[PDB]
């Protein structure tokens, strides 16, 4: 596919997200979602194969149903109050429809089924885009209307997302499905604090995006999509595997790494309200995510797996194209906790 | 106190820029200098702490622990530099980096003046230890040992974080001084019951309490010798430090919430002590003895009397030194015969006499021979327990007899009898090993010369 | 939520005018030194990933890394300080304007207050 | 500017440098055929670039200094041991076959990169499309197992599908008694142990499978031993061909851009050679892997990137 | 709420249920999506006509435009599915199960 | 030893007093901030939790072809 | 002789320099907690005619 | 191949006493080995152990144990001189304490 | 040596080096001048100096 067309499609996806972000009219936010989906469908299909076609079809169907529910909620809100502005959302039925539509767009449980399959069916670049940039617009809309969030519904979906992500990741051998399930669990953590503090949501989103970008660029540097193909990397790029292990530990939420900062803050926030049981359950459930991160670390960095003879040839060649911002993203993904108070510059 | 913290962060680049054949020399020399510097914290006041800054402080409970940590790092280096001879320079520097990071995290942990920072460093200690165990362990059980260690710790430690943020929101501060001065009684409520459990269970697991102790044999047996030393000597005492710091806010609920744990600590004391009588693996025997001693310390903290606290501090220090020495002694035989079975190499007193006397002195210290600090701590705890209830003496005396039984049993099995006939690769003891044993054991006796330095703030 | 809608707030300013009435962070601020350390670590990781001598491969690019991190960190610290100052200002003004919600209670000495005693035994 | 999307968006197109004489040519034949000399003559007459047949140490010639490395560090297989003990239990036969296939894949990528960057044509002494004749020869003679054949077919399926077959396929047909006589007259003691059944299997694989398969997508010009010496006749036969049946006439600028992005980045080329299939012949344990990799890193110019090795005379490092 | 509004909302609910249930064909699901578009258009038009929102009258038109886009997208995808299998059966789209 | 390596007790005493004052002030400030946040979120009369309302500058005050608007 | 041994053993000054820096930093830190210097009820004393601070 | 890997055989232990009969067990190189022994012995036994123990044994009484003894001696002498009970069961003066007026 | 020309030239890319050093010095000078400006402005506003 032509580089100019690829640039135009990426710019259209980004412009749709920005249009959702900068709009005060419900119709314009809907149009931004439509433009985003329209330009995103071919990017998932850049490398043509039946699996990519499957993933594109499933993504399209899910997002189209979500768009229908979004527009229906907007129209019901207009009927019960002649307001087009994105605000408190005076109607509760329309509010439930909107919350469900945005949850389906994000992939929150029980609307999570499409994320692992779409992630596994596309390339690592499309997976990076899907799991990082596609989460901005629905979260922005949810942040703007948090005053009318039904805490029961949103918190139920968030706890379900954390549980389902943790459990589903345990069974996975492919790396893209592992990333998808980690994404679902992190989305649950992000939306759990939404009715209480959107600043914590934005902080968790930024930390998650940094960690996910680091993980995906590491997986692209070492062209590995399975556990066993990543088991070979130590024999060619030991430094890459060490950095990957530290990044995985950070995503597991262990201090003093960066991945500890969001959940920590989130817990504190819910403890400023009463909300004692939920943060405890979320921590004990994030234990599962840490478990399968540690399993990946055992396979890739803390043990040396058997290799093949042809690997010797690869010892003689360097990387033709180097991904910029990878060192910066690794550093921001690991050694950033001491700068925790700077989150005050987020509200 | 940055005069101790900064030199370790300088140990880091000095190690990473030293040439290939002088990493061990530089690390040992400067670690010993840092321990000499940290020795200045033993000049403690009599009424309050040493409040260096808004973030760091020291009292007479954390000063001996800091000295123990700084002293243990050079011993770990000397014991490690033998089995890593065939390792590449980069991974040797990585191992030394792991040890240095562990010591730095422990140094900040023992002196953090507020509970959230203490929690952050107390959990940060997990990463270097896990990496050490699961990367430089020898057998294939090191992966499961690391998993058990990590998840046992985190399962008990996450509710502690929830309870800590709850306490900070309710009271307004988590600084130890403000927490102690503004302390209020805890009412008998279900909410208070679960707050007590959340505050206590992390340190219970770190001791470990009997019942939650199944991670310790795996972790201490599968680890390399430096990992075993740091686990037994220092990392087990984080639970005791946290317990004796956080119990100031749990009164008077403790008076009736300690009843289960006390039982688990008392009867468990017997059970683990009996396991050592039938252990076919030396490292597992040492690990189970550590479990029983820590159970005694848990009793001391739970009954919450000044004599009990002094005994707990003395026992923590004494057990750290003794268990480190025992692990090193067992490792010498392991490097000789490449097997951990106790009955494999027998009658070693004939072939290694000086190592035999090291074994004897370590075993004598382990079974609390007077006037060692081991006996001082155990006896103070026993007297406090007798004041608590006169029926405890039965369990304590049973434990004393079983401890002597298994200590001398291990000594007789390894050192006495006749040598195994086919084992002919037992070379004379090196200067490094004998120096390591002497550097373990001389501080113990020098400390029983002046015991008030390890008796805690209640002295 | 709490601070997004505040009267007299320019949308995308990142540094309001009133922020200049606050002391600027010193150039030796430990947070700035930590940002410089983060830049140094990024430079070293960049050297290691491209298979170059880690300490001494590219000094110019390492200097650019450190200076970029310090540069961004200075304004980040300024904005963080300003937002905390705003929080304190608003809280104090709210306390001052609603006296009945924050009344100064009577001062009692420990000689008058009766605390229950719980013996340890 | 190194070639990439930016060099394609502005300017560089590869169809403006194809001048109808590109004609990627591979010469083929049995063992001890005059295909090497014929390939050299064709290359110098048509003005193309000749690629000597890829051996064990081909990749060493294109990296660092062109000098070959130790067999323990590159290859880990020898052809002499295959001729001596083809049925050895250390797996030398299939290890050699797979290393040779990877070398041929790398050489094909290099030839395609040169063709697409300069437009000048190339001549090859064999290709990845004909390497299977030796594999079939080993399998029929019992040298390798069926699992090795399956692994070879998997790697070939995931690798060779991404490239364009050669325009012209040249075959030199020398019968088995003649090549046996040439081997006897050669003087290499190890080649003297090649049984006639092995060469017969090679010839059967060539004639029954390779030529019919390449007929439907390439121009096949068979020859005989006598016709090979007069290479001017072969060159004028090539000059009057109609390259109309393959996939080359259907190549646009976008497909060529994708192929040119693929042929560089040799790591991407070799990606699927080391798939995690654990055949005992080619699987290497963790300890041996670590030892040999550490030994490789210790080589004089191999520790750092090709511009940052001080010990081979690279200066101004701190300013790069 | 008048009864016509109730009928339009019921039509939308029926179309949504029809989409969320798949029988075999993808074309039928695309038809259900188009029906949801049609019901949304009628609902918006009725609301904008009853309350004389003059500037909102272009809003349904824009809606229709993006409707086509979705339709176009779906149709494109359907072609590819057919080209891989010869039928538009959703049961063939099961590769990502493993 | 005391002269070379250590200081008097007054230094540590008064440093402890200053530290205690700072931490007590911080605790009282945290509790006050929590109470203020609760009140502001409950009432909406403060500078915080000011959710947007429609700008009144958008309204058109002109004759509307019909006297009754 | 000085150049080679210096380039070999310059790493032996990192820890002493670190300790000196830590001492200086501790002095800087405890010079910020003087809000009660010579103001305590137990240690309030009259300054000598030549000195200016009870402790540094 | 009747095997599973191309794996190196397990090497046998290298006895340090073989090449260096007086080896100290620190390193293979005799010079670095001897100097490692020397630095360990000097900085462990000579500097830290003995000098540190001497420093600990002469630490100034910041714990105020002789001060408390002198204070107790003065108090006891004073209270015996005037026929006082030598210690009161009330730690604080009851006059400065305001009990609740009634518990009935 | 190296059979290939080692794309990264054995001599440094003086254009890239110059531009990198130049932006480093420019950023440092700008930061120093900005810090001076905020110090002066803060002192002026609060009546200090
Ligand atoms: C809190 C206090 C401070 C601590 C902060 C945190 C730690 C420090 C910052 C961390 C980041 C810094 C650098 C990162 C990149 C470096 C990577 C690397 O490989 O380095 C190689 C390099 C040596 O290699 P080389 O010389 O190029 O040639 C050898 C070949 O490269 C040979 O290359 P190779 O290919 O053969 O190497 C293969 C090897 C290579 O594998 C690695 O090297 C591991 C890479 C580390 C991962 C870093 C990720 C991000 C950092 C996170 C740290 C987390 C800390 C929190 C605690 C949790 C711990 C995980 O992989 C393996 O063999 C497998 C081993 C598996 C073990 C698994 C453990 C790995 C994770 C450990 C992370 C812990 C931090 C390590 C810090 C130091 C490491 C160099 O190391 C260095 O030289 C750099 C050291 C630091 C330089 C400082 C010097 C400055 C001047 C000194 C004087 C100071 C001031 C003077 C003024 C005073 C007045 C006089
Ligand atoms: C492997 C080892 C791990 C460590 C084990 C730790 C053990 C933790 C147990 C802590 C003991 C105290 C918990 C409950 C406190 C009271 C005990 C109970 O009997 O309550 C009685 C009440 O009667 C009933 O028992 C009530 C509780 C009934 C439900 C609890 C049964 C749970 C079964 C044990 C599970 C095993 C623990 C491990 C879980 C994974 C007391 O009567 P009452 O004076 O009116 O209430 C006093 C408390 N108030 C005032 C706050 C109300
Ligand atoms: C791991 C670290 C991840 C950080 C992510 C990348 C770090 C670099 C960030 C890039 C900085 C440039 C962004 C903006 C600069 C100019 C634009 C300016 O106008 O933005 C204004 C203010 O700038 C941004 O809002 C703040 C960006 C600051 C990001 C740093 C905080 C990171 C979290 C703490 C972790 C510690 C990291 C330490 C440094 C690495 C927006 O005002 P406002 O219209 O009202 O916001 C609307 C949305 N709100 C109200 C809901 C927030
Ligand atoms: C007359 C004496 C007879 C008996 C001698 C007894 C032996 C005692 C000596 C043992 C010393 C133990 C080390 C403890 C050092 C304390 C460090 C720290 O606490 O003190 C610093 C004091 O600085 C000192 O100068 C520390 C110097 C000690 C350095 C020890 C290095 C010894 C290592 C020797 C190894 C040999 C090297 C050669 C290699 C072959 C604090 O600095 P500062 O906060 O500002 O000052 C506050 C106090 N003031 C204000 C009153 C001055
Ligand atoms: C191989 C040959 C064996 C046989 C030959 C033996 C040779 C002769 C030995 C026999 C003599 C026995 C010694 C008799 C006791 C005399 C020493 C005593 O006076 O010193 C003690 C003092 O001992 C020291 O306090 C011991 C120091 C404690 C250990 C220092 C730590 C070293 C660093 C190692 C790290 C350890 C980490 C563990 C946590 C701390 C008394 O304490 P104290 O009455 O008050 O001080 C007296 C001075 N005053 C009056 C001014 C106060
Ligand atoms: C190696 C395994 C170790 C396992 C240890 C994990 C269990 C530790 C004990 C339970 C910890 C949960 C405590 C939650 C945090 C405490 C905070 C708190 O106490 O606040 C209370 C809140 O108290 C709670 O809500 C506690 C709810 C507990 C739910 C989590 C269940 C976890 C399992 C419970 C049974 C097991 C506990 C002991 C098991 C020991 C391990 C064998 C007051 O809040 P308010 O709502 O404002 O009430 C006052 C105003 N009305
Ligand atoms: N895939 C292969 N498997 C086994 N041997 C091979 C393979 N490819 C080439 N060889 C060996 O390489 C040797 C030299 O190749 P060849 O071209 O036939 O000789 P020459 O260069 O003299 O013409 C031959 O003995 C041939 O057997």
């Amino acid at each position: 596919m032509n580089p100019i067309i690829y640039t135009t499609l990426i710019m259209t996806v980004m412009s749709g997200t920005m249009l959702v972000m900068i709009s005060s009219h419900w119709l314009l936010i809907w149009i931004g979602f439509e433009m985003n989906l329209l330009a995103m469908i071919p990017v998932l299909m850049k490398n043509f194969n039946p699996r990519a076609t499957e993933a594109a079809t499933k993504y399209f169907l899910t997002q189209a149903t979500a768009s229908m529910m979004l527009m229906m909620a907007i129209i019901i809100n207009l009927l019960y109050s002649g307001q087009w502005t994105i605000t408190k959302m005076f109607n509760p039925v329309a509010m439930t429809m909107m919350t469900m539509a945005l949850a389906m767009k994000l992939g929150l449980s029980p609307f999570h089924f499409w994320v692992p399959e779409v992630t596994q069916g596309i390339s690592l670049q499309a997976g990076l885009l899907l799991l990082t940039w596609q989460k901005l617009a629905p979260l922005s809309v949810l942040c703007q209307i948090s005053q009318s969030i039904n805490p029961n519904l949103m918190l139920t979906m968030a706890m379900l997302s954390i549980l389902i992500g943790g459990w589903g990741g345990l069974n996975q051998t492919q790396l893209r499905k592992i990333m998808a399930y980690s994404s679902i669990a992190h989305m649950g953590w992000m939306t759990a604090v939404l009715p209480y503090n959107t600043t914590m949501t934005i902080l968790n989103l930024l930390i998650y995006i940094t960690m996910t970008l680091a993980m995906f660029m590491l997986l692209i540097h070492s062209s590995a999509t399975t556990t066993l193909s990543l088991s070979h990397t130590w024999n060619k790029m030991p430094v890459i595997t060490s950095l990957m292990m530290v990044t995985l530990l950070s995503m597991g939420g262990l201090p003093p790494l960066s991945g500890f900062m969001p959940k920590w803050m989130i817990i504190q926030e819910m403890t400023k309200n009463e909300s004692i049981i939920m943060p405890t359950l979320m921590a004990m459930t994030a234990l599962l995510n840490l478990y399968f991160y540690m399993r990946l670390a055992y396979s890739s960095s803390l043990t040396m797996f058997p290799s093949t003879n042809n690997m010797k040839m690869k010892w003689q060649f360097e990387h033709t194209k180097q991904m910029k911002l990878l060192p910066t993203m690794i550093v921001l993904s690991t050694l950033v906790l001491p700068m925790t108070p700077a989150l005050s510059s987020l509200n | 106190m940055l005069k101790i913290i900064i030199p370790t962060t300088m140990l880091l680049p000095m190690t990473w820029m030293s040439k290939h054949n002088m990493i061990w020399i530089n690390a040992t020399v400067h670690s010993l200098l840092i321990s000499l510097i940290s020795l200045s914290l033993l000049n403690q006041l009599g009424e309050n702490s040493l409040n260096f800054s808004l973030t760091f402080f020291s009292d007479s409970l954390s000063a001996p622990l800091l000295v123990l940590t700084t002293w243990l790092l050079p011993l770990m280096l000397m014991a490690s530099q033998s089995h890593l001879s065939k390792e590449t320079t980069t991974r040797k520097k990585l191992y030394i980096t792991m040890l240095i990071l562990l010591q730095l995290f422990l140094i900040m942990t023992f002196t953090a003046t507020e509970l959230i920072l203490f929690y952050i460093l107390f959990e940060a200690t997990l990463v270097p230890t896990l990496i050490i165990i699961t990367r430089w362990g020898n057998q294939t059980e090191r992966l499961n040992a690391g998993l058990y260690f990590l998840f046992y710790t985190l399962a008990g430690s996450l509710p502690l974080l929830v309870a800590l943020v709850y306490i900070q929101n309710t009271t307004g501060s988590l600084n130890f001084l403000i927490i102690h001065y503004w302390s209020h009684p805890l009412s008998n409520s279900w909410s208070n019951i679960f707050m007590w459990l959340a505050c206590i269970m992390a340190f219970m697991v770190k001791m470990p309490l009997y019942g939650l102790h199944l991670w310790l044999p795996k972790a201490h047996v599968e680890a390399p010798i430096a990992g075993s030393m740091v686990l037994a000597a220092v990392l087990l005492k984080l639970g005791g430090y946290g317990m004796m710091r956080i119990t100031t806010i749990l009164n008077p609920l403790t008076n009736y919430m300690a009843y289960p744990f006390l039982m688990l600590s008392m009867w468990g004391m017997i059970m683990t002590s009996s396991i050592c009588l039938r252990q076919t693996d030396l490292k597992s025997l040492i690990a189970y003895s550590s479990v029983s001693h820590m159970a005694l310390v848990i009793v001391a903290i739970m009954i919450q009397t000044p004599w009990s606290f002094m005994g707990a501090t003395a026992l923590m220090i004494a057990h750290g030194l003794t268990s480190s020495m025992l692990f090193c002694l067992a490792n010498t035989n392991y490097e000789r015969v490449h097997s951990r079975t106790m009955i494999l190499a027998r009658g070693l007193q004939t072939l290694l006499p000086l190592m035999a006397t090291w074994w004897l002195v370590a075993s004598l210290t382990n079974l609390a021979l007077p006037p060692s600090i081991n006996l001082i701590g155990e006896l103070f705890i026993i007297t406090a327990s007798f004041s608590w209830s006169n029926i405890t003496i039965i369990l304590m005396g049973m434990n004393m007899m079983i401890t002597a039984l298994y200590s001398l049993y291990m000594l007789i099995t390894t050192q006495r009898g006749k040598y195994t006939h086919h084992i002919n690769n037992i070379k004379p003891s090196f200067t490094r090993e004998n120096a390591l044993m002497a550097l373990h054991i001389l501080p113990l006796l020098l400390l029983t010369l002046n015991p008030k330095m390890i008796l805690g703030p209640l002295y | 939520t709490m601070m997004s809608g505040r009267p007299g707030r320019v949308p995308l300013q990142f540094l309001p005018n009133e922020a200049r009435s606050l002391p600027p962070p010193k150039l030796t601020d430990p947070r700035l030194v930590y940002m410089g350390f983060l830049g140094y670590c990024s430079g070293l990781i960049d050297n290691a990933i491209r298979r170059r001598p880690v300490v001494s491969a590219g000094l110019h690019r390492q200097l650019l890394y450190v200076t970029s991190f310090v540069f961004f960190g200075y304004y980040l610290l300024k904005r963080q300080d300003y937002m905390y100052a705003l929080r304190d200002h608003d809280m104090f003004a709210y306390v001052k304007s609603h006296p009945e919600d924050f009344p100064e209670k009577d001062k009692k000495t420990y000689g008058e207050i009766l605390e229950e005693f719980h013996p340890v035994r | 500017l190194q070639y990439g999307p930016l060099a394609f968006v502005l300017g560089e197109r590869t169809t403006r440098k194809l001048t109808e004489t590109s004609k990627v040519i591979t010469v083929d034949g049995n063992i001890c055929s005059g295909k090497g000399r014929l390939a050299r003559e064709i290359a110098e007459k048509l003005g193309l670039r000749h690629f000597p047949e890829a051996g064990i140490h081909y990749a060493d010639s294109t990296t660092g200094d062109g000098k070959p490395l130790d067999v323990q560090l590159s290859g880990n297989c020898s052809l002499e041991k295959f001729y001596d003990d083809p049925k050895s239990n250390d797996g030398n036969s299939y290890r050699l076959q797979s290393w040779l296939y990877a070398s041929r894949l790398l050489q094909y990528a290099d030839a395609l990169e040169h063709l697409l960057s300069t437009g000048q044509g190339v001549v090859l002494e064999r290709s990845i499309y004909s390497d299977f004749v030796f594999l079939e020869a080993m399998y029929r003679q019992g040298f390798i197992r069926k699992q090795c054949v399956e692994h070879y077919n998997e790697v070939k399926k995931v690798t060779a599908c991404e490239y364009l077959p050669p325009h012209v396929v040249v075959y030199v047909d020398v019968p088995v008694p003649e090549i046996q006589s040439r081997i006897q007259k050669k003087g290499n003691p190890h080649e003297m142990k090649i049984t006639a059944a092995y060469l017969q299997d090679i010839e059967n694989a060539y004639k029954k499978t390779f030529l019919p398969e390449m007929s439907e997508k390439c121009e096949v010009l068979q020859y005989s031993a006598r016709e090979a010496e007069d290479a001017e006749k072969v060159v004028e036969d090539i000059e009057y061909l109609k390259c109309d049946k393959g996939p080359w006439p259907d190549q646009d600028d976008r497909t060529f851009h994708r192929l040119r992005m693929l042929v560089q980045n040799k790591l991407e080329v070799l990606n699927y050679t080391t798939i995690p299939v654990y055949l005992p012949e080619i699987t290497i344990g963790a300890h041996q892997s670590d030892r040999v990799f550490q030994k490789f890193t210790e080589l004089p110019g191999r520790k750092y990137s090709p511009g940052y090795n001080e010990d081979v005379g690279d200066k101004w490092i701190w300013l790069k | 709420m008048p009864l016509v509004y109730m009928n339009i909302i019921m039509a939308f609910a029926i179309a949504l249920a029809g989409l969320l249930m798949y029988r075999s064909h993808l074309m039928s699901s695309l038809l259900c999506l188009e029906g949801m578009m049609l019901s949304l258009f009628i609902m918006s038009t009725l609301i904008i006509l009853n309350t004389h929102f003059t500037l909102a009258n272009m809003m349904p038109i824009i809606l229709l435009v993006f409707a086509a886009c979705e339709a176009a997208l779906g149709l494109s995808l359907l072609v590819m599915v057919s080209n891989t299998y010869g039928t538009d059966y959703v049961q063939n789209l099961n590769l990502l199960q493993c | 030893i005391a002269r070379t390596f250590y200081d008097g007790p007054e230094k540590n005493y008064e440093k402890t007093m200053a530290i205690l004052q700072i931490e007590a002030e911080k605790a009282e400030l945290r509790l006050k901030e929590l109470e203020v946040r609760r009140l502001m979120r409950a009432r909406g009369d403060g500078p915080w939790y000011q959710y947007p309302t429609i700008d009144k500058a958008l309204i058109d005050h002109s004759p509307k072809t019909t006297p009754d608007n | 002789n000085v150049l080679q041994i210096v380039r070999d053993h310059w790493v032996h000054i990192l820890v002493p320099v670190g300790f000196v820096f830590g001492c200086y930093l501790d002095r800087r830190s405890d010079e910020k907690l003087t809000a009660f210097r010579n103001k305590s009820l137990l240690f309030k004393r009259e300054l000598r005619p030549n000195e200016e601070v009870t402790w540094k | 191949p009747t095997i599973r890997l191309q794996e190196d055989p397990d090497p046998e232990d290298e006895n340090l006493y073989e090449k260096n009969p007086d080896s100290h067990g620190y390193d293979k190189d005799p010079i670095v080995d001897l100097w490692n022994m020397r630095v360990v012995f000097f900085f462990g036994f000579s500097i830290v152990l003995v000098l540190g123990s001497t420093f600990v044994a002469y630490l100034p009484d910041y714990r105020m144990q002789e001060w408390a003894r002198r204070e107790a001696e003065r108090l006891v002498k004073y209270r015996e001189a005037n026929g006082l009970p030598l210690m009161e069961s009330n730690c604080f003066d009851p006059n400065k304490i305001q009990l609740p007026e009634d518990e009935d | 040596k190296f059979y290939i020309r080692e794309p990264p030239h054995g001599s440094p890319d003086w254009l890239k080096v110059g531009l990198t050093l130049g932006t480093s010095v420019f950023l440092w000078i700008y930061l120093i001048k900005q810090h001076k400006e905020d110090v002066l402005e803060y002192k002026r506003r609060n009546g200090l100096e």
